[PDB]
């Protein structure tokens, strides 16, 4: 029993995409589909069910009037439409049918034993935004830094001092925040000392938006 | 296939104990009444009650109310008829028996019967009573044979002399316990003051030998 | 047989019962359309055992029996074999060899009013459980404590019966739903029961 | 509550026989049944009719169920001999107790040769045995086809229940039945009374002898 | 609605390791089953337990499930580097006006192939520039860590705040430990009006919480 899905999509935002996903085997114990996604590196949120002899649909709340679930009972093909795009309805979409061990037919206790192979739907804005570039100033050793927030898209590169500091520089991996942009920090380790007669400049680039920040991070008095 | 299976016969004595079983075999036992059926000899089915051995709760019927027990036992699919002490009046065959579904409440499967056998009397000789005749004709005359454990008896006419007309009837199991029995011969009327008539009972379990005569009235 | 199983009787009845004294309807003598059930978008619940939907209507029995009443939703789980709870226990209980499907739907916008329903019951309390398809609608005061009650309600002396106060506002597991049970009885006998041919 | 069949009935191979069933009773409350069960010799009973009209696969056509209000009656038509048979009436109610209840049987017999009236000789006590202090009435019944007879005993006109014992009808050589029926008695009731009665039923026909204490 | 799962679980091979899955009186506390899954790498979810214990074929002996109260339990004995992956427990909710299936957050799986390193956490306060673009960020930083799961809560004084937080999927560094990064935005207004802000960084059971204030 093999549940085959329709191809990858990239769509633009408030588009529209309908994933298909087809049975393979029989009806002979296949009853209800139900349609559950998962946001990149996220957990698993059910989306709808249909009752394959029926017809009959039940939404999550979350996206209860953006989605509708029909079937086909002559092709064994259950489809999923999602209108009204967002930048975080980008996820991958499985299908699965409902399965109990105890009876025939479905119910509320009904597990998802057969999985399809999953739709990457990746909802693209080719959209630029620059960085915003703060110091974090230092209090042996200190740790400053540079934060580099709200950028679109990847990647943004930083150095410190033209290249001339690469001793101790950790450059975080950056955060996709909810808003779709991305915040990156970058810290270096350097002697105490060295503060105050050391001028520490992180050199932040950002292709995309063709913007260069060279930020200068002083020790706060 | 739905089954039941009951122990074999039993023979007993009154006063003992007897626990009689059916197992069952095909379905689940625990989701099912069982019933006891009572039939004596000769005589007419009677329901018992039922147990539902998934719980061992039992039904009686108000005449087997407190004079048998029933019970069961999940892990082997039994169920049991337990007597404390039995009387003669027990002996019958027995038979366990089941609904045919949870929606048709008839007896459709039955066991195969358990025939229980009470014995109340000891080795008796019986007692020897003339029949004597009333008044061209034929009379009857016979022999009573009376109060005697256990079967057969050997009755002849004239030391055996005598065979045609005889009619000796088969012994009726009394409720005492004990046998009684009855033979005849049909003789012409113009013998009754001639021809003796002498009837020879023989008890060989007993030992005993009775010569009754049968006189005119 | 050219008569059509009226199914119609059970499912559109109007009038359901209390759970505690669920009707039982026998069907037999008709040609049984399962079609008209399993296609209908009402019935959240159609679980079938030792039975297939799919098979249905390619099936024969001597005779079919519908069991309905209404619950909470949370309760249709145990309108089922070998189950345990204030239903299975108390109200209606199935064998652990039953034969049938349980349908269950959702009728919140017909057994719900404002200020709650209190008209559908339900056992809350018995000295035992309920052995497969009885049905107990005696109303005796229940014996909690060691003092007996005498049929008089009070301290440790509770009427069996409780209300399930079904208003519109409650999640679906406090919603009221209608059940009905199909028995499907197969004895070594002509079968009165069959799908279309 | 109590269920009456006939003793018996009879017929011959082809003929159709109707057995009754007397005294049902039932309760819309709760289910209800009527089932007949056939019992051959030795053997566990098997049911003929459920559900009142019903009937088994493998059970043969020719049986058929009814009932009238308070009657239920099964009727074998075109009869065979292993129709010979005891055949019961059953009864449930759900909410009765009992709940099960056997009707009081019937035996039918399938004439495998022409019907034969009994001959009953009935015996007084020997005097010989009221001097032991006891009396035993004997009537003995011979030469009767089919074998079934009902005895009921008389005292001066009213009938005696205790102290009565019956064997069953068992086939002679000549292949017809005899049987017997014993009533016991003290010497005190045999010599009080006017006269005792022994009374043969077999096939709606009725014989009747009767013995006086004084002779 | 959610199923509370532990966000991650360790293990040496061959140990044992528990999943807690913790719901209420609408899902697991009404009696509905729960169902486990297994997310391995980059491959769709499969069923490991259906219906509280039950094993489908195809899924080995040393995975069990148990259902107790409001609570669920996955128990994997003698594991193996196969059985690192997420694990998803699920039922079904009676809470909301329809029909609701539910699962878990979710929890990641370590098998042990390395020996377990304790994190640094680095916390910066907002800049004075980014007060006065009147905005605020609490930059947290973690850094030397394994495995590579780690949770990360912000309070304020003593209250916890859950508003504004983003932080990250840990990421092998190249010495083959991993890094994460935690950030707390707030308005100018909201940082001044406490009298300090934590970043409080759980690993393996233990905690580190750095400590910043306006006032200094
Ligand atoms: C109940 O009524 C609906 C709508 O009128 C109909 O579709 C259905 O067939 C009826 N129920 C049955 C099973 O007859």
């Amino acid at each position: 029993v093999q549940l085959v899905q329709s191809g990858a999509e990239v769509k633009k935002p408030g588009s529209s995409v309908k994933v298909s996903c087809k049975a393979s085997g029989g009806i002979f114990n296949t009853y209800t589909i139900s349609w559950v996604r998962q946001a990149p590196g996220q957990g698993l949120e059910w989306m709808g069910r249909i009752i394959l002899m029926s017809g009959m649909a039940n939404y999550a709340q979350k996206i209860q009037g953006r989605v509708t679930i029909t079937a086909d009972k002559s092709t064994s093909t259950a489809y999923m439409e999602l209108t009204s795009l967002r930048s975080d309805d980008t996820a991958v979409y499985y299908c699965a049918r409902g399965f109990n061990g105890n009876y025939y037919g479905w119910g509320d206790d009904d597990a998802f034993d057969i999985w399809g192979q999953g739709t990457l739907v990746t909802v693209y804005s080719a959209s630029t935004k620059g960085p915003s570039v703060f110091p974090l100033a230092p209090s042996g050793t200190a740790a400053l830094g540079c934060l580099v927030k709200d950028y679109f898209p990847e990647p943004v590169t930083v150095s410190w001092n033209s290249g001339a500091l690469t001793s101790g520089v950790h450059t975080f991996p950056a955060v996709l925040q909810s808003s779709g942009l991305y915040s990156l920090s970058s810290v270096v380790t350097v002697p105490s000392s060295s503060l105050g007669t050391q001028t520490y400049i992180c050199n932040v680039n950002h292709k995309p938006s063709n913007t260069k920040v060279d930020k200068r991070v002083e020790p706060k008095s | 296939q739905v089954r039941l299976v009951q122990s074999g016969a039993e023979v007993k004595k009154s006063g003992e104990s007897l626990k009689i079983s059916c197992k069952g075999s095909g379905y689940s036992f625990t989701s099912y009444w069982i019933g006891w059926v009572r039939q004596m000899p000769g005589k007419g089915l009677e329901w018992m009650g039922i147990i539902y051995p998934g719980d061992s709760d039992t039904r009686y019927s108000p005449s087997f109310q407190g004079q048998v027990t029933i019970s069961a036992d999940k892990s082997i699919s039994t169920v049991y008829l337990q007597w404390s002490s039995l009387k003669a009046s027990d002996t019958a065959m027995y038979y366990c028996a089941r609904q045919w579904s949870h929606y048709t409440y008839d007896y459709y499967y039955w066991g195969q019967g358990t025939l229980v056998t009470i014995s109340s009397a000891s080795t008796k000789g019986p007692s020897v009573f003339p029949l004597a005749p009333s008044s061209g004709g034929t009379a009857a005359l016979g022999c009573l044979v009376k109060d005697y454990f256990p079967e057969p008896v050997t009755v002849s006419w004239n030391s055996g002399a005598l065979t045609s007309g005889v009619h000796t009837f088969p012994a009726v199991l009394q409720s005492s316990g004990l046998y009684s029995l009855s033979s005849v011969v049909t003789v012409p009327s113009s013998s009754l003051g001639t021809q003796t008539y002498i009837c020879n009972v023989n008890h060989k379990p007993s030992n005993t030998k009775v010569d009754k005569k049968v006189e005119p009235k | 047989i050219t008569n059509l199983c009226p199914f119609g009787e059970v499912f559109n009845a109007t009038r359901f019962a209390s759970v505690y004294a669920w009707n039982r309807k026998r069907i037999s003598n008709c040609v049984a359309d399962y079609s008209v059930l399993y296609n209908s978008a009402s019935f959240s619940t159609f679980k079938c055992y030792g039975v297939s939907p799919t098979k249905l209507n390619d099936l024969c029995f001597t005779n079919v029996y519908a069991d309905s009443f209404v619950i909470r939703g949370d309760e249709v789980r145990q309108i089922a074999p070998g189950q345990t709870g204030k239903i299975a226990d108390y109200n209606y209980k199935l064998p652990d060899d039953f034969t049938g499907c349980v349908i269950a739907w959702n009728s919140n916008n017909l057994d719900s009013k404002v200020g709650g329903n209190y008209n559908y019951l339900y056992r809350l309390f018995r000295k035992s459980n309920l052995k497969p398809f009885e049905r107990d609608i005696s109303t005796e005061i229940y014996q909690a404590g060691s003092t007996p009650c005498n049929g008089v309600e009070g301290f440790n002396c509770y009427f069996p019966l409780q209300s399930y106060g079904f208003q519109p506002t409650n999640g679906v597991g406090y919603q009221p739903y209608r059940v009905v049970v199909l028995s499907f009885e197969l004895l070594h006998a002509p079968a009165t029961v069959c799908g279309p041919k | 509550s109590v269920l009456t069949q006939p003793a018996s009935v009879s017929g011959s191979p082809g003929q159709s026989i109707t057995i009754s069933c007397t005294g049902i009773s039932s309760d819309v409350g709760g289910y209800n049944s009527v089932s007949w069960y056939q019992q051959h010799p030795g053997k566990a009973p098997k049911l003929m009719i459920y559900d009142v009209t019903n009937r088994p696969s493998g059970v043969s056509n020719r049986f058929s169920g009814s009932k009238s209000g308070n009657t239920a009656s099964l009727t074998i038509s075109g009869l065979q001999a292993e129709d010979e048979a005891d055949y019961y009436c059953s009864s449930y109610t759900s909410s009765s107790t009992p709940p099960y209840v056997f009707g009081t049987g019937t035996k039918v017999s399938v004439l495998g040769q022409p019907k034969a009236a009994p001959s009953v000789t009935l015996f007084p006590p020997s005097s010989e045995e009221l001097q032991a202090n006891k009396a035993t009435l004997v009537c003995l019944i011979s030469d009767f086809y089919p074998g079934a007879v009902t005895v009921a005993w008389k005292a001066d006109s009213s009938p005696v229940k205790a102290g009565v014992e019956t064997t069953t009808p068992s086939k002679q050589s000549n292949n017809k039945y005899a049987a017997s029926s014993y009533l016991s008695l003290t010497p005190e009731q045999w010599k009080s009374h006017r006269s005792y009665s022994c009374q043969v039923t077999h096939e709606g026909s009725t014989v009747e002898k009767t013995v006086a204490p004084t002779e």
